[PDB]
RNA sequence: CGGAGAGGUA
DNA sequence: GGGCTAGACGGCGAATACCC
DNA sequence: GGGTATTCGCCGTGTACCTCTCCTAGCCC
């Protein structure tokens, strides 16, 4: 069992999947210039089109590995429950996904790269904010669950 | 009655247990003025005095359990008939 | 070795001075070389301004200068000295009545001065002061939370120099302002400014609906003197309402420059938000004995203006960072100062009325304790002068650039929630979004970018190539972001032909939004990657494929390395190495074109093209205040030409001017019989053979002889009851020689005490009776080698009374320090890490037979688990392996810049490259493919990783592209059963090592009040049975053990004594009792004239003291 | 015996005056020259008992054949150090006082 | 922890409040939600729950909107804002304590109304589903 | 795991009550030096060291071990404690 | 009232409570003997009040009293009594303890499930007691003091002690501890293994118990004394006798990645 | 061998 | 020179605030 | 007189460990 960089496996079907994206997104917005939908549709209309895109490329990915390489050590640690989830494997062979302002509000474009292929700096910038936002989660969470922890123990001692 | 844990706990009647807990001086105060006795029926109270807490092995359920082999307690029994 | 290096960004200008922020601020602070007549108004100079001249007689200042040092720096370092200069000020008295002029140049104490790299030498530790960020001065206007349509108007004056103005508009209409958790309607202060209806009514009437709630005819009706009679006694309940006291208090809160000062950054913020011109740093005038307004009507104006929707009129955002600023040591100093000069005046204003008050001179006046006190105090005690952090030049260099958001007039951790910890838009260029403190200080504590810089009234900016039509020019422009705001920043990385823009549509930013724009819109463009960045995240490879979670902990790591005795550049760096070492300032540079001529391990002797010998000794084996080693070792010649910044001594951790924290090392990764199990990792047994990660270590120890009443405490080889066997090494002095080894028990410094008298008990009486001996006068109190540590001994100090030059604690006749190296190897236990944030301890030492080789007989060196990238997600490590391998086959190494480095095809054409050479060879000395190979060869098609039908060396070649190669087993001899990633790989040692933290305790001391162990490693103490423990041991229902576990290992005294006697005589331990720390509750709780009273099943009482408290 | 219960209550001012030994009436602590306890101070040693196990102040009797006895010189009883650690003392305000628990 | 009958004298008490706290730490509504239902506050966007038994009827104003629970004998009206989600359509029977409105339902309401057993049964099965969501296997029994 | 762990736990009701078994038996068997065993001396708890076999030192394994043959008997008020305290040191004396 | 090692005098802050109230009361006595006006009285017996709050609670009521030149309020019985920090959760629900150890941990996949490395330096200071009686047992040394004193150095420890302690600790178990301990299984009983090095060497499928990893974690030993507690660790908190966890009924000790992958 | 402040590890 | 003296956030319960 | 409604003061917010520094100031005999 190893991994080289040759192990995180790109399937052909995801830039089939971006042409078709961006030609979707290239109707939403001439279909939005018209008058025909007002903002707040146009942008919840963008956000589905990139989260239908997003799950099938997922499902591309893994129905590559499963069907071309059923020994890829990605896929094989997957499967077996060792590490990693299908989360993961997607943000390291298929697309990073969406990333959220600090205000919680999305973005609208998402970031097309992979771990695999190398960021770049602004999409690197972009997603620090919900890097930090879950470690400050975290660190912010633990002592809330330690007292809530005494509270319980403390008054079912007896 | 409904009432959070955090009151469920303060309103207890063992007052080492509220005391330990919070609003020290409030519990304190209280017992104080009441006269309370506490006791000792926790876990908490057991451990505040160093004793042995009444659960496990501590349990008055089995604390008490005697062993003896059999040429002992023949003996013994031999010894209980002549008597 | 030959270095490679890609990348196609052409940066246009270089890194600024990494330590800047600290000595150019302090330079600038001191103003201490610029003539007195052409000093600005700045800093020390300001706060001399802004105390003098104090009338009740008139003293005035008039300039102030600097002194010489009293000692060097390495001499306040030996002898525990703040290395400082002498501060003199000229001062003339002068009478008002008749005109009496003395003037006389007066000493006003002493101020630290910062060395060359920008630290401090205070009481002979090395301390920084961090920078601090906060809120910046002038009026800001925030949404009102609960009622929705509304707005708040915050006027907030520099730190600790005024309160906080709030302006507010009530629901009923009227405009309330806040002061001191004081309300009241701001009408009665708008008649004091002397404002008057028809005033109002003309310049507010635009906006009506508050006009009228702004309308209160009761104070329109009474005088501006009534009026701050008024508000004298809304403001000071209880106090007279006599004229004078209102119109001093409502001075000193309103228009003292003194006593409220708005920032020189507020009044600039001011003028550029309300669009006016402020006279001065104040909110309002005492002028003629009334009072002029100068910010209140405008800011009243903006504040209607935006409440009722006019357009260009926004609220500001506080997280903003054209709103908050940063406070160098410069600022901070300065403002201690002035502190201490307000009570200096104080005291003189004191002093100016007892005594004789004709006989006074300006020596006789001024007492130099406060200003001493409070820079002593700032200096010692403050919250942001910290210990330095000196275990690298690294680390040192990150500490100096270090930006807090705590400390005095900043948050605390209860405080600080999720807005103060996010990532603001406008941290691209300023702040590093990855680097900072894993755990509670998550966001709080963060560092300065690479590029930015911060100018006079405190903003960061960055620069920016202006782009004008379609050509980049080269002149940069340093922006902050509230300029920045208005333009369209284009990407660094935009295709380029020349000068021009190539692509038809460029990725930029507006406003931090990302957009695709047309190159004609575009009108600035970045400078270089790097300038997103911290300094330590710059030093990270192949960034863009490692998540941000753990570069952070890459990032965090490189600053706690080790240095080694035989470091080594890493081999894929990303040119930034040699910047970092060059400033800071660890190693030695040649100054000007010149000779070497003489050359040794304490010195270098330069001849310079002008004829003059410079002399540069080289600091050797010298202490860091975390204990490691550091020394400078010459790296040229006699004999040797060298030029201007030519390197001459390596500084520590560095190798030929690159930083070098750690060793390159041959690691391939694959699991390893359990022994890599959750992060883990085995290394083989030639790291230590060829003395790979050596560290040295320094430990001090110190001794201090002080007065007893029962006489004086001496220093003597003469000890009672010691064999000479444990004098051996000792000298006549009691000192140990240098140079000889010390063990843990051993005999440091001997020392003897005068016995405190004591009754011999009747046993010891029988003892000394049939033993025949007299018990000394003197006891043992020598120092002795804790248990654990030794080593070598390399240097004795010796400070005495009565000695010159140095002065020691009251009390204290000599102090004696003693130094202790050794020489650390790598063991089970320590802790190892490289740059992408992958760490582990060391778990196994194979011997060089067992660990895996490749087919030429070399075998690796370092073992990682695979399991450890999925889950992470940091395939930068990857990318630098198969670099590293095929460096480590063609004998060179690389540089590949942050987002602009080597691809995948260039990596894929140099394995190529260095196949041949690793394939080649073996072909030529006549040798095939071995039958292992073959196999698996045929078990790597089956899989999918070569192609079939092609020869053997093809499929070995194919498998070499991807950076596989195969391996064959130390142990069994067959290969493994599929190919293996193998390459160099750059790794550090950390400063975590379990030589330090193993601990064992059977019996020691006991504290004092709840005579419990102790706590500590120091104190020889014991661990913690804390509250959870007993949750557990209970919910195990376990009574014995826990029973145990709080008495007789714990304060239950004759309890554990007969327990450790039962021990030693073979019997079970006793039945335990009630504990000592109960007895102090029982006790404590008397103390409150509460009875507290234990009790039988009969409600009798029970003595738990045994009649030891009843009369 | 054994401990079966635990009861808290007020302290009346007589139980206050049967559990001390002595009046506090100096605000001394300890003499900062000789580090010997001041007299009637707030470690004294006449009134919290001894420093030093079986032996009085003045040095009259240093032996557990006298345990209990009261040295004439020093006024200090000769008994275990330990006892330093229980004994309490009370001091005799001159007018009366609230008790601020139960008052805030 | 050994699959049989447990033993007298179990510590039971702590066993249940590890159980439910050490999985804290992995939840992401989440703990703040499972803090208020153990401390049983009273909900910010608190459902309205129908406090006797009847057939609902609305009555819409386009201002104003109205609930009336209606018996044979009573008659209960209850006030609800415009945007309120409601969970019963018209001509239909509720039982007591049954939600109205889409929303965390108030413990003490549901005391008062529906009595002891119902309020128990509710808390566990809330508590239950913060758990279940964050995928977390744990007993009802603590 | 410790031999016959299962086989313990089948012969009591709570196994708080066999942990109590074990400890009071291993305090009698150390209070008596072991000479009071019920074990045979074929069955002894054996101990290798560099010498060779001896007797291990440890009550705690004597006591699970005679429990597991069991010709031990154990319960609640089978004889008041000071006559089998006496009857104990009558019977092997100290 | 202690005397540091410094020379210095440290002072709890009751001793200066207590001089402050004394001195009001002096002086209250002694206006009283005297018969001030009714004014001064009032302001002195205001004084004792306010002196007799700030003793039995400070801060409680406007601003706390300090000492001169500092604004830290001094400690009061409440301030001691009460609190994180207080004597309740301080000293009486838990304490600190004798016969204990901490260092690093190490993964070990020899050993077998109920069994943990232990260092030999930190087996040898926590079994001293029981080394000390072995030694006198056996030709070692004549007494326990001489055996003390041959303990007491490093470079006088022969190889027979070594042979001496692997008997002592012959059946005998230890409780090992991670912190923060989070549920009942944060702390188990394991047979003790003499093993060379610094680390503790810990088997690999209790890791996910203690939710440790080996990235540098550190864990703390404990040692039981009597037979009550010795058969109490090895019954009931034995790693080998608990495999299910309390709170779900499923296995804990079970496969994990590296196990998982291979089969 | 008591308390504060700072940094760090898990 | 030493000794002495002088930039949260929630809940919880009582106290008004206020309205009928 | 009563039945809410607000608000104002108090208490509370993880465990374990390691390193270092620093713990009053002025005046007069
Ligand atoms: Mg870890
Ligand atoms: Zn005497």
């Amino acid at each position: 069992i190893t991994i080289g960089i040759d192990d995180a496996v790109i399937p052909e079907e995801k830039k089939q999947y971006l042409e078709e994206a961006d030609r979707k997104l290239l109707q939403i917005e001439q279909a939005y210039e018209m008058g025909f939908l007002t903002d707040r549709e146009r942008y919840d209309q963008i956000l589905q089109l990139w989260t239908e895109t997003t799950e099938k490329v997922t499902q591309a990915v893994f129905k590559n590995f499963e069907e071309n390489y059923p020994f890829n050590p990605l896929y094989v640690m997957a499967q077996s429950g060792a590490r990693g989830n299908p989360q993961q494997i997607r943000q390291l062979c298929g697309l990073r996904g969406l990333m959220q302002k600090p205000s919680g509000e999305t973005f609208e474009v998402p970031v097309r790269s992979s771990f695999r292929e190398g960021l770049t700096v602004l999409e690197y910038f972009i997603s620090s904010h919900g890097a930090r936002k879950g470690g400050a989660d975290t660190a912010l969470r633990t002592a809330d669950s330690g007292y809530l922890t005494r509270k319980l123990v403390d008054v079912t001692h007896e | 009655l409904l009432m959070g844990v955090t009151k469920s706990a303060l309103s207890t009647k063992s007052w080492l247990s509220a005391a330990s807990f919070q609003n020290t001086t409030h519990v304190l105060t209280e017992a104080a003025i009441a006269g309370k006795k506490d006791e000792l029926i926790g876990l908490k109270e057991n451990v505040i005095l160093g004793r042995l807490i009444p659960a496990g092995t501590g349990s008055d359920f089995v604390r008490f359990t005697q062993v003896v082999d059999q040429k002992t307690l023949k003996a013994i029994e031999e010894a209980r008939k002549e008597a | 070795m030959e270095i490679k290096r890609f990348g196609r960004i052409r940066e246009v200008i270089p890194l600024p001075p990494l330590t800047e922020i600290q000595v150019e601020s302090y330079r600038r602070a001191l103003q201490a070389d610029v003539p007195p007549e052409k000093r600005e108004n700045v800093g020390i100079q300001a706060a001399f301004r802004e105390t003098f001249p104090i009338e009740e007689l008139v003293l005035d200042f008039l300039e102030y200068r600097l002194g010489e040092p009293p000692f060097p720096q390495d001499e306040c370092r030996e002898k525990d000295l703040t290395y400082q200069a002498p501060l003199y000020a000229r001062l003339q008295l002068i009478h008002k009545d008749t005109g009496l002029i003395k003037e006389d140049e007066v000493f006003l104490g002493h101020i630290p001065l910062m060395t060359e790299d920008g630290s401090f030498i205070i009481n002979g530790a090395d301390r920084v002061i961090v920078s601090q960020i906060h809120r910046s001065p002038g009026v800001y206007f925030t949404p009102d939370p609960a009622r929705p349509g509304r707005y708040i108007a915050s006027i907030i004056p520099l730190p600790k120099r005024g309160p906080w103005i709030d302006l507010e508009v009530e629901p009923n209409g009227v405009v309330s302002m806040k002061v001191n958790k004081r309300k009241f309607p701001l009408v009665l202060l708008l008649r004091v400014l002397g404002y008057d209806q028809e005033t109002l009514a003309r310049e507010l009437g635009a906006y009506g609906e508050l006009v009228q709630g702004l309308m209160d005819e009761s104070v329109f009706a009474m005088r501006p003197e009534e009026a701050l009679i008024r508000l004298f006694t809304l403001l000071r309940p209880g106090d007279p309402p006599k004229r004078d006291k209102a119109v001093a208090y409502v001075y000193g809160l309103i228009a003292d420059p003194r006593r409220y000062d708005l920032g020189e950054a507020g009044r600039y913020k001011a003028e550029e938000k309300l669009g006016i011109r402020l006279s001065g740093r104040t909110l309002a005038r005492f002028e003629d004995g009334e009072f002029k307004d100068e910010v209140f009507l405008p800011t009243l104006r903006y504040l209607f203006a935006l409440t009722a929707g006019v357009p260009g009129h926004e609220v500001d955002d506080i997280d903003h960072l054209g709103n908050r600023r940063i406070r160098t040591v410069g600022e901070l100093m300065t403002d201690q100062f002035r502190v201490g000069l307000a009570r200096l005046a104080r005291g003189v204003r004191e002093r100016m009325l007892m005594g004789s008050e004709d006989s006074l001179t300006p020596a006789k006046l001024v007492n130099s304790r406060p200003l001493e006190a409070a820079i002593r105090e700032f200096f010692s005690r403050s919250q942001l002068s910290q210990f330095k952090d000196e275990t690298n030049p690294l680390s040192s260099l990150r500490h100096k650039r270090r930006i807090s958001a705590l400390g005095p007039g900043g948050l605390t951790r209860e405080r600080a929630g999720f807005d103060v910890r996010d990532v603001h838009r406008t941290h691209y260029g300023r702040i590093c979004p990855v680097e900072t403190p894993e755990g509670a200080n998550i966001g709080l504590i963060t560092s300065l970018a690479a590029y930015a810089r911060v100018d006079e009234l405190g903003f960061i900016r960055t620069p920016y190539r202006r782009v004008v039509g379609g050509v980049v020019t080269d002149e940069v422009v340093y922006m902050t972001a509230t300029e920045e705001d208005r333009y369209t920043i284009a990407q660094a990385n935009t295709p380029l032909e020349g000068n021009r823009i190539a692509a038809e549509r460029v990725v930029a930013r507006r406003k931090g939004e990302p957009v695709i724009v047309s190159p004609e819109e575009v009108e600035f463009m970045d400078v270089s990657p790097k300038q997103v960045f911290s300094v330590n995240t710059n030093l990270i490879p192949f960034l863009e494929h490692d998540d941000a979670n753990r570069a952070l902990m890459g990032s965090n790591m490189q600053t706690q390395a080790v240095p080694l005795i035989r470091a080594q550049a890493p081999v894929v760096m990303t040119g930034l190495e040699e910047r970092v070492v060059r400033d800071s300032l660890a190693a030695l540079y040649a100054e000007e074109d010149g000779e070497v001529a003489k050359v040794d391990g304490n010195r270098i002797v330069v001849r310079y093209e002008d004829g003059r010998l410079v002399e540069y000794p080289l600091r050797r084996f010298y202490r860091s205040n975390q204990g490691t080693a550091l020394d400078q070792r010459p790296r040229v010649v006699v004999g040797q030409r060298v030029r201007k910044g030519d390197l001459l001594a390596d500084g520590p951790a560095s190798e030929n001017g690159f930083l070098a924290l750690g060793q390159n090392v041959l690691v391939a990764i694959m699991p390893f019989d359990g022994y890599n199990f959750e992060d883990a990792i085995v290394i083989s047994e030639e790291l230590l053979k060829r003395d790979f990660y050596t560290s040295i270590h320094i430990e001090r120890y110190e001794i201090e002889a002080r007065d007893t009443k029962l006489g004086p405490e001496r220093i003597t080889r003469d000890i009672p009851h010691l064999s000479e066997a444990a004098l051996r090494d000792l000298d006549e002095e009691g000192v140990v020689r240098i140079g000889a080894e010390v063990k843990p028990g051993d005999i440091l410094v001997g020392r003897t005490s005068f016995k405190g008298e004591s009754e011999p008990t009747p046993e010891e009486r029988l003892l000394r009776s049939i033993f025949g001996e007299k018990a000394r006068d003197v006891k043992d109190t020598s120092l002795r080698v804790p248990p654990g540590e030794g080593g070598i001994v390399v240097r004795t100090v010796r400070l005495r009374r009565g000695d010159p030059g140095v002065e020691l604690k009251p009390g204290v006749r000599e102090v004696v320090r003693v130094y202790v190296a050794q020489k650390r190897k790598l063991q089970v236990g320590d802790k190892l890490a490289n740059r992408h944030g992958n760490k582990g301890v060391v778990a196994k030492i194979l011997p060089v037979e067992d660990m895996p080789h490749l087919p030429d007989g070399t075998p690796v060196d370092v073992i990682l688990n695979p399991l450890g990238v999925p889950s992470r997600m940091n395939l930068g490590q990857i990318l630098e392996t198969h670099l590293g391998l095929a460096g480590y086959f063609l004998g060179q190494r690389y540089i590949s810049p942050i987002f602009d480095g080597a691809k995948e095809p260039e990596i894929k054409e140099l394995l190529a490259q260095a196949f041949e050479v690793y394939f080649g060879k073996r072909k030529g000395e006549g040798f095939g493919v071995d039958k292992r190979e073959v196999e698996v060869l045929r078990r790597a098609e089956k899989l999918g990783l070569v192609t079939p039908g092609k020869t053997p060396e093809e499929q070995l070649k194919e498998l070499f592209l991807q950076g596989k190669v195969v391996l064959y087993d130390g142990r069994t001899g067959e290969p493994i059963e599929g190919p293996i990633v193998v390459g160099q790989m750059f790794i550090m040692k950390l400063y975590h090592m379990v030589e330090d933290k193993m601990h064992a305790r059977s019996t020691g001391p006991y504290s004092l009040i709840t005579q419990q162990p102790l706590g500590g490693k120091a104190q020889f103490g014991g661990q913690r049975f804390g509250e959870m423990e007993v949750w557990a041991l209970e919910a195990y229902g376990a009574a014995h053990t826990l029973q145990e576990m709080l008495t007789l290992k714990s304060d239950d005294i004759e309890g554990r004594n007969a327990a450790y006697e039962a021990i030693i005589k073979g019997e079970d331990v006793p039945e335990p009792s009630v504990p000592e720390s109960f007895r102090v509750l029982v006790k404590e709780l008397q103390a409150l004239a509460l009875d507290v009273q234990t009790l039988d099943e009969k409600d009798n009482p029970v003595d738990i003291f045994e009649g030891l408290a009843s009369k | 015996k054994e401990v079966r219960k635990v009861r808290i209550a007020l302290a009346s001012p007589e139980k206050i005056r049967s559990w001390s030994y002595g009046e506090v009436e100096k605000p001394e602590t300890i003499n900062y020259r000789t580090l010997k306890p001041e007299r009637d101070g707030l470690f004294d040693e006449r009134i919290f008992g001894p420093i030093k196990d079986y032996e009085c102040a003045c040095g009259k009797y240093k032996r557990q054949r006298f345990e209990g006895k009261v040295c004439e010189r020093c006024g200090v009883e000769v008994t275990k150090s330990i006892v330093r650690r229980y004994r309490m003392g009370h001091i005799e305000l001159a007018t009366p006082a609230a008790h601020i628990w139960f008052v805030k | 922890s050994m699959a049989r009958p447990v033993s007298i004298g179990e510590a039971v008490g702590i066993v249940a409040a590890q159980s439910i706290g050490e999985p804290g730490t992995q939840l992401t509504q989440g703990l703040p939600r499972v803090i208020e239902l153990f401390e049983a506050r009273r909900p910010k966007a608190k459902a309205v729950i129908s406090e006797i038994d009847g057939v609902v009827r609305i009555e819409e104003t386009e201002e104003k909107l109205s609930v009336f629970v209606e018996s044979e004998g009573f008659s209960k009206e209850y006030k609800l804002p415009k945007e309120a989600r409601l969970l019963v359509k018209d001509g239909d029977y509720v039982e007591a304590g049954q939600p109205l409105t889409r929303g965390a339902i108030d413990p003490h309401q549901l005391l008062e109304a529906k009595g002891p057993e119902a309020v128990e049964r509710y808390l566990v099965e809330e508590i239950q589903k913060v758990y279940r969501a964050q995928g977390v296997k744990l007993h009802d029994k603590h | 795991a410790e031999p016959g762990i299962d086989k313990l736990f089948g012969m009591v009701d709570s196994k708080y009550r066999l942990t109590v078994v074990v400890a009071k038996r291993a305090q009698q068997l150390l209070r008596h030096g072991f000479k009071n065993t019920v074990l045979e001396p074929e069955e002894r708890p054996k101990m290798q060291t560099l010498e060779g076999l001896f007797d291990d030192p440890n009550a705690v394994t004597w006591a699970m071990k005679e429990l597991l043959t069991g010709r031990l008997v154990f319960g609640e008020n089978l004889v008041p404690e000071d006559r089998l305290q006496k009857e104990m040191e009558r019977l092997y004396p100290v | 009232m202690v005397q540091v090692d410094g020379g210095r005098f440290a002072t709890s802050d009751l001793n200066d409570l207590y001089r402050r109230l004394i001195n009001r009361n002096n002086r209250l006595k002694k206006l009283l003997a005297q018969g001030a006006p009714e004014i001064i009285i009032r302001n002195e017996k205001r004084m004792l009040q306010e002196a007799v709050d700030a003793l039995l609670d400070n801060g409680r009521r406007g601003a706390p009293v300090t000492n001169p030149g500092s604004d830290r309020p001094l400690r009061s019985l409440t301030d001691i009594l009460s609190g994180k920090q207080g004597r309740f959760r301080q000293n009486l629900l838990g304490k600190r303890v004798d016969y204990s150890g901490r260092s690093v941990i190490v993964v070990g996949p020899q050993l077998k499930l109920h069994q943990c490395g232990l260092p030999k330096r930190m087996a040898l200071e926590l079994f001293k007691p029981f080394l000390l009686k072995k030694m006198e047992e056996k030709g070692i040394a004549p007494n326990v003091k001489a055996a003390r004193r041959m303990l007491e150095r490093q470079r006088d420890i022969k190889d027979e002690v070594w042979d001496a302690l692997e008997e002592v600790i012959h059946g005998k178990v230890v409780l090992l501890n991670r912190a923060p301990t989070l549920h009942r299984l944060g702390i188990q009983a394991f047979q003790p293994v003499l093993v060379e090095g610094q680390s503790i060497q810990l088997h690999p499928l209790v890791c996910e118990a203690f939710n440790a990893d080996f990235d540098g974690d550190q864990m703390a030993v404990h040692v039981p004394l009597s037979s009550f507690a010795q058969a109490e660790a090895r019954i009931q908190m034995l790693s080998a006798h608990n495999l299910l966890s309390p709170a779900s009924g499923e296995p804990l000790a079970k496969p994990s990645r590296d196990i998982i992958l291979g089969l």
